[PDB]
This record gives C-alpha cells, sequence and structure tokens, in this order.
C-alpha cells in the first residue's frame, strides 16, 4: 500500500554541486514505454 | 491529507520495512509521478486517499486527483537541476547541461546523473524553479551508468 511524504520545496539552488556529461544518443521508445539505444 | 506543493517520497510497506520506490511532484493540488513507480495504484496521503486521474505507459507518466498540469520545457540551452531525493536521504539540487536523446519522432533533453532506481518521479528545474520534467526514464550506456530522458507531460 503506497502512501507520500512531504520531503521539500522545488527551487532552484544557487552554487549547487554542478555535475554529469551531456551525452548525444540515438535511441528508439517502444509500445511499454522502454528506451533503448540504436546503434 | 498534505495537500501543500512540493516535492514527495513514494513509499511503500508491502516489502521489508519501509521502502522507497519513488518520488513525485505536488502541484495546484495535483501529484504527478513516472507510471512505473505506482502502476497507476491508488495512493495515501495521512488519512486521505489519492486517486489516479489521468496516466499513460508510453510516456510513463500518472497524475492524481486532476489532470497534468507541469507544462514548463527544458530551452535546449540552459543547465538545469535535478531535485534529486533519494532514499533516505534529504533532497538536494545537483546542476548539470542535459544531453539530447535523438529519436524518429523528435528531441528530448536528457540528464546523465545516477542514482538509486527509488529516485525516479524526481523533478528537473529551470532556472525560475518551474518543472520542465521527471527523471528515471531512461537508458543504460556502455560502462552500465544510465542516462534519463526529461520526459514532460501535456496540459490540456
Ligand atoms: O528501470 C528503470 N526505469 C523504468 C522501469 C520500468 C519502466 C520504465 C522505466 C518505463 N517503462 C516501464 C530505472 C530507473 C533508473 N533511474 C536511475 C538509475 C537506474 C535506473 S533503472
Amino acid at each position: 500500500d503506497m502512501y507520500i511524504e512531504r520531503a521539500g520545496d522545488i527551487t532552484w539552488e544557487k552554487d549547487a554541486e554542478v555535475t554529469g556529461n551531456s551525452p548525444r544518443l540515438d535511441v528508439a521508445l517502444d509500445e511499454s514505454g522502454d528506451f533503448s539505444l540504436v546503434e | 491529507g498534505e495537500t501543500t506543493d512540493g516535492v514527495y517520497r513514494v513509499m511503500t510497506r508491502r516489502l521489508l520495512g519501509s521502502t522507497q520506490v519513488g518520488v513525485g511532484v505536488m502541484q495546484e493540488g495535483v501529484f504527478h509521478t513516472m507510471w512505473h513507480v505506482t502502476k497507476g495504484a491508488a495512493l495515501r496521503s495521512g488519512e486521505g486517499r489519492l486517486d489516479p486521474y489521468w496516466g499513460d505507459v508510453k510516456q510513463d507518466l500518472v497524475s492524481y486527483c486532476g489532470p497534468w498540469k507541469l507544462d514548463a520545457a527544458w530551452d535546449g540551452l540552459s543547465e538545469v537541476q535535478l531535485l534529486a531525493v533519494p532514499p533516505g536521504e534529504r533532497a538536494k539540487n545537483i546542476q548539470t547541461l542535459p544531453g539530447i536523446f535523438k529519436t524518429k519522432d523528435g528531441d528530448i533533453g536528457a540528464v546523465a546523473l545516477d542514482y538509486p532506481a527509488g529516485t525516479s518521479g524526481s523533478p528537473i528545474l529551470d532556472k525560475c524553479g518551474r518543472v520542465i520534467g521527471l527523471y528515471g526514464n531512461g537508458v543504460v550506456i556502455k560502462n552500465g551508468s544510465y542516462v534519463s530522458a526529461i520526459t514532460q507531460g501535456k496540459r490540456e
């Protein structure tokens, strides 16, 4: 049985940790909502 | 129960202890999450019940108490922040520049950040604090890491 709990306000934080790359990938989306890589 | 705007954890007591299966956004009295988090099942908020209102397995989105309210979009240029709510850990903003998912039906933003599967439904924000999409549906790359799409719904 599922329940929800508050975890915070939705705001932008100035000087948050900046990480992660920006990959450009060829993908396909099937009828079940699952993504897959096309190569 | 609690209908204040904000980010919420989606929890279950079906498995061992209390387990976090995902996250969602409360905005304008509507709860927004990814379909794979709840599978369209009802939710509890204190003593109150939240019933599903709209959902789609292909978009992997679901709204409760009313129609989908989030309509902001990534501008295709600027950095964004993932407001990650990891299981058992405090909400944390992480800024990143999104990549691109190129599909036969158009391009979609993508964030390359790795978090537990129980973080699915965490919102992605623009510099004004607007929710431009939810994190949790994407693909696994060569090294085993995840790249999620910036999944956004349509506000009717
Ligand atoms: O498996 C996942 N997501 C998902 C599950 C079931 C379905 C869909 C997506 C869409 N169709 C049904 C993951 C989300 C995630 N986040 C960060 C790191 C690793 C993962 S794996």
